[PDB]
This record gives C-alpha cells, structure tokens and sequence, in this order.
C-alpha cells in the first residue's frame, strides 16, 4: 500500500505547524505524524509538497516564509529542503490574500521528520482546501 | 423517498436501492435478499441531504478569531460562522464597525452583514464624538451651537 | 497504461472551465473528459494539480479565487479539494499578470467528475503553457 | 532504478539557467544535464517542475517570465512546456520577493533536452531551497 | 535537401534518413529499402521548417478580444496576431491608442506597434479636442487664439 | 564521548556506537568486533557537530555579490558571510550605506550591521556634504554660519 500523506490545516501556537490527518481530505498511510512532524520509514524517493494560505486585514508587507525542512537524530540541527519568502506583496494598508506553494523531490531515510514553518503565524489561514502539507513514495 | 442505481459488486446484477436521509449515510448497499442500511454521522460529521455516500462529510468550517458559530457542526448539517458582535462580514473577513466622527451621527449601526451609517448631523443637532453607536441630537435650548459642539449657555 | 491527463486552457463562458484535451500538449489516458470535467473511472490515489495564469490592463484588486472542485450523485453538493485567493496583488492603475497553483494528492473514488472554477473568468488567459488541470494515478 | 531528477540553483550569465546537479540537496539518476538542459533518455510521461525565486532591494516591477521548454534535432525551434509571468508585484521602491511555481505531467520522447529560463537574470536567487528545477518518471 | 541519422528500430543499422520539408512530418522513417516518408500536416497544424517530427506542431497562438489575425494557421506556419485597429502592442498588451488632448495635435497616428504622438500646437495653429486623429490646424484669419481654442471674430 | 544506538543491519542485534567528531562523518557502523570508523568531510562539506551521518553536509551558503565569507567553507563548519564594507545587513539584503546630507553629519557611521546615524548638526557646527563619513565640523573663528554653510568672513 502506497505510503502517503496529505495533512490539512488545523486551528495552536506552535512552531513548527501542526495538522490535522483523519479527518476530512487528510490522508496518512504508512508514515507518521509526530508533534507536527511527517516521520520517514521507508528510505526511498518521495514527492513533497506544501501550500500555505496568508490573509490579513491591513498589508503591512510582513516577510512571509514558508519552509519545510527535515530533522533526525543523526546530526543536531533542522535541515532546509524548501523555501518560498514575499516581501513587498500587498498594497500598504488593504486587505490581502496570498498563497505559497512548494513541491518537489527527494530522497529520505528512514527515521527522517519533517516539518512546516513559517514566519506569522496569525497570518495563516488553516482551511483545509488552502493550508496543507504531504508527500508520496515513488 | 429518493433511491440510486446500483451494480451489486458480487452479482454485478442491476438494483434500486434507497437513499440515506439527512443525518445518516450508506454503511451497506441495498443487495436482492435487503435494502439500504444506513448509519448515523458520527461525531464532527454531517449529511444535510438525501445522499448515498459511503462515509459522512466532515464539519469543516471553523470559526475565525473575530466570528462565532451561527450554526453548530450537527449530524444534519455543517457549522456555519458570522462576525461576533462589533463586527460586520466583507469579502471573506470581518471588520470592525465605523465609529461615526464628531458632527456626524449613526442612522443605523452595524449588524453582522454591513457597516455603521451615518450622516453629516443635520441643522438643530449635533454629537460630540468617534462612536459608532451615538447618534445626532438636538442642541440644548437656551455661541451658536456647530454639528461637533452644542450650543453654550 | 497509467491513467493520466494533463488538460489546457480553451479560448466559451461557462462556470466551471473547459478545457482543450487533444491538441498540442493536451493528454488524456484512461480517464474522461465530460462538460468540463475529467472524469475518474478507478477508485485510487492521484496527484491533481491546477494552474492559471491571471492578467489584466488595469489593476483593480478584484479577488482571485481558484479552485479544484468534486462532483457526484452520491451526494448532491460540489466539494472543494484545494483552492487560492488573491487580494491585494496588483498595484492599482498598473498593468498585471499573476498564476495560481495548486497540487496535491487525493483519493478518489470511480465516477467522481473534478473540475476548476474560478472567480474572473474575464481576467484568465488560456495559452496552453500558462493555464492547465492534470492528474495522474499513483 | 526510477529515473529522477532534481536540480538546485549555481550562482554564470547564460540563458538558459544552470544547474547544480551533484551537490547537497542535488539527485540525478537515469537522466543527464548537459550545458544546463535535463537529456530524457527513456520515452515516457514524466512529472516535471520548477520553482525560481526572484528578489530585489529596489522594487520597479520588471517583468518576470519562468519558462520550462524543450528542444530537440527533430524541428530546430525551442517548444514552450510551462510559463508563468509576473507584472506589478511588488510596491514601487521596496525591497521585494517573490517565487514562481511551475509543475506538470509531460509525455517526453528519448534525445528531448528541457531546459529553464527567466527574464532577468539578476533578479535570480540561488540558493538550493529556494530555486530548483526536477522531474521523475511515472 | 538537409538529412538526418537513424538507427532502424529493427535492424539496430545506421541510416542517413532524409528530412520531411515544411507543411509536412515524417510518417515512416527511411529504412534500407526505401526512403523517409512523409504526411501533410493535419488541420490545426503546421511544421515552419525542414523537419524529423513524427507529428506535426500545434497552431498555439490564438487571438485576443483585442487582437486579429496577422497570419492564420496554415500547414507551413503558425498563426500570427496583433493588435487590431485602435491599439497598439505593449508588454504582450494591446492598449488603447492615446487621444491628444486640446491644445495638443497628432504629430504620429498609433500603429499597430505604437501609440499616438502630440505635439503642444505651435504659435499659429490650435486643437479644440481630445481626438486620437485630429491634428494641430492654424487659426482662422480674420480675442487672441490660444492652442486650445480658434481666434475669434 | 557521545554515543548511538544502532541495529546491525547484518544480524539486527542492537548495539551502542559511538559519534563521529566535527570534520568527519560515519563511514562504517560500530558492529559486535569493532568500533564506529569515522571519515574526513570530503572539499565542500562540513560537519559541525558530534554526528551520525552518512554524508557530510554540502556547504551551501553562497556569498551574493554584495557581500563577502566572513568565515569560509571548512570541514568544521558551514561558509558565513556578511554585508561588505559600504553596506549593512537589512531584511537579508544588504544595503548601502545612508549619506547624511547637508546641515547634518555622521555621529555613527555603518557597520555591517546598522546604518549611518546623522544629526542636525548643532549650533556653533557645520556639514557641507552628502557624506556618509563626514561629520559636523565646527564653525570657523572670524553672514552667520548656519548648520549648512560655514560661517563667512
Ligand atoms: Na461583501
Ligand atoms: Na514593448
Ligand atoms: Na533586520
């Protein structure tokens, strides 16, 4: 059975994200979610991908970052796979909305987290159809 | 009481089956020896029509920091959200009132679906303040008294 | 053959859009194409993306909305898999262009129609390379 | 073993782009770059994606343009896969960035070369997590 | 007539194929007893230059509201568009050709790849309109006439 | 010594390594008869800290052409850079460094970490400049100096 995932937005305060996998259009088949983390158990190929949804009522053009990233045991320090940042991205002062997507490949160890992060929490949106976060095996 | 087409998965053989109700969804499809079972939504679900779904729609509005729950997630159906009180709906967010400034006054307050109303307050009148409740009332009856500032004695 | 299909923008005024399927870099492979819809005839996991491409001579800030969407009759009610908006994005007066993208991963039952909808159908420009809808069967 | 690539950003002034294709986050296998171009070596479908991140301390709306294409000995004349563009993004003046996001699934013949390219090149940032460039067969 | 190698799919034997000329594509490749053979380009299609495709290019332009067809899509070229009467090209655009304001004329009518030019009326001549086409015209010779407005009688 | 668990792959039978140090990595696991075997990072890569890779990390921070390595690639530790000389770091740019312009000069000049810092220059002080070095220089001892313009004889 194909080991998948697709994790939807959920609500916390915490960095990294943390996401819903039951219910609605998440999925989680043969890989864990763990504190916000997606937990690798199959070193492989894998397809990830993550798209968050920013609003806001007044543009101050905050930076936005969107990142995921990969830690293990095996070295002590959080490892950037992918990155998007806006700056200068709403007009002063209206309301605005944007969206960052990310996807790509990559090969993963087995015992490999990974996460989402970003740089204003209060400027996400969490809907499950504009905020989520997966990947597949190949 | 609507029904649905169904191929048996064991016969292939062609049925009329009968569709779950609001609240419920198929837990297994009518065969030739029974009819339609349905099931009820479980918690944090929801089917609001005749339907013949296999499992229940997920409750999946959730309510913002500045809105409170207009409906409830409920078996029947979804949650539904509105602006809490001092703030009114538009395109998607939800914004606080309009105060009216000095010399102008509320003709009709915000309410979840629009903004705080108001008019230049109008001779024999006045209001003193950014409120988006106060409205313009008549002078004092006794320097000529503006819109902004009532009349002095 | 692996069920796939990558679907291009098409010149008609309908909600929701409709594509080209055959010509150029169109493809469509054990899978349908119905009123707009591609149509899933195999109960399974897809990758489904979407992206399209907005412009305008003057910018106004109108919201941009896009979206992937289900239809069945097991259910009489359009259900929203992923799906951006745009505010705030131009500044006003000017000259624009912006795209939408949108992709991840679903399982999908047989007879489910998708299709993507949009906020401005006026503001969407349909070259093949710019605008598109795919999927395919993991 | 699954043919797959994925490129990372490299500091030259050459259109088109080129790419790391050993080091950090860096995977080739079953698939050649030559002189910036990925050389499909098997016929088949395969997903293809790229992101670029452009950025700039003085914000003067350049336009930006993010082209995925083909060429091969076939027709002497480069053919457009993916585009996006970009006109008034950012805020007159400001410090500013932006990414663009391409991906879709492709049926590719053997001796196909595609390559990525981009309005303006020094609008380009390079790091590995934010610029990048793949594919992998179905 | 320009060539090109192939390795038979059968024979794995290196061939000098000969390419297929524009408005047609390669149909069978040239093997040992014969040579390439080539097929018209079907409707919606065209191939522009000498050619080992083994299908034909898609006619991918198509025209704007605000454009009209410079070619159309023939078996030997692509369509080709631009901007129709009353616009100019600008940034893959077609905009509007400007109006010269009054007391400015139109030194320069808008083509199709660029906008209308103005001049400031010179002493002696004037324009009463805002107008895409008229042009500065010299006063009546009978008030002092500006740029914007005749001399009066 | 820190240390790490680890399954032989061979009899999966656990086993306690031990780290390789900053500048090499595991090149060969601890098994029941010998201990961790570390290797060198190879040109490019770097490890930092007490590890258990199987690779080194690539050393993938790259100066921009605004700035330079403050500290290069090296076994133990990844390539840094900063704002070369002329410019500060600001939102991950670096910029150049603000001029004070006439009637104000420089009370702090860039780092590169921080702007210029000016101020109106006071009484009985002058700034002829756009300078980003230059700072507020006291009258000449003889029309009244102003903080612009030295004092004139
Ligand atoms: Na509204
Ligand atoms: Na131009
Ligand atoms: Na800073």
């Amino acid at each position: 059975l194909r080991k998948v995932a697709h994790l939807t937005g959920k609500s916390s305060r915490s960095m990294p994200l943390e996401w819903e996998h039951e219910l609605g259009l998440a999925l989680l088949s043969g890989v864990k979610y763990k504190k916000g983390g997606l937990v690798i158990n199959e070193t492989g190929l894998y397809f990830v991908y993550s798209k968050v949804y920013f609003r806001g009522q007044s543009c101050n053009n905050l930076p936005l970052s969107h990142k995921v990233y990969m830690r293990n045991s095996k070295y002590p320090q959080d490892l950037v796979m992918m990155e998007g940042k806006m700056m200068s991205y709403c007009t002063t002062g209206q309301m605005w909305a944007r969206s960052s997507y990310l996807g790509a490949v990559f090969n993963l160890t087995s015992a490999d987290h990974l996460y989402v992060n970003v740089s204003e929490l209060s400027l996400v949106n969490f809907e499950e159809s504009q905020t989520f976060f997966g990947l597949y095996k190949l | 009481t609507p029904t649905y087409p169904w191929r048996d998965a064991e016969t292939g053989e062609r049925l009329v089956c009968a569709q779950c109700p609001p609240g419920t969804f198929v837990q297994r499809p009518c065969r030739r020896d029974s009819p339609t079972t349905c099931g009820p939504c479980p918690p944090r679900h929801y089917t609001q029509f005749w339907n013949y779904l296999e499992r229940c729609r997920y409750c999946n509005v959730l309510c913002g920091e500045r809105e409170e729950e207009a409906r409830a997630c409920h078996a029947t159906h979804n949650r539904a959200c509105r602006c809490r009180t001092g703030f009114f709906a538009h395109a998607g967010f939800c914004l606080e009132h309009a105060s009216c400034p000095p010399g102008a006054g509320v003709i009709a307050p915000g309410t979840p679906s629009q903004n705080t109303q108001c008019q230049p307050c109008p001779p024999g009148t006045f209001s003193a303040s950014s409120s988006s409740s106060e409205q313009c009332q008549p002078h004092r009856n006794c320097v000529p008294g503006s819109s902004s500032h009532d009349t002095l004695c």
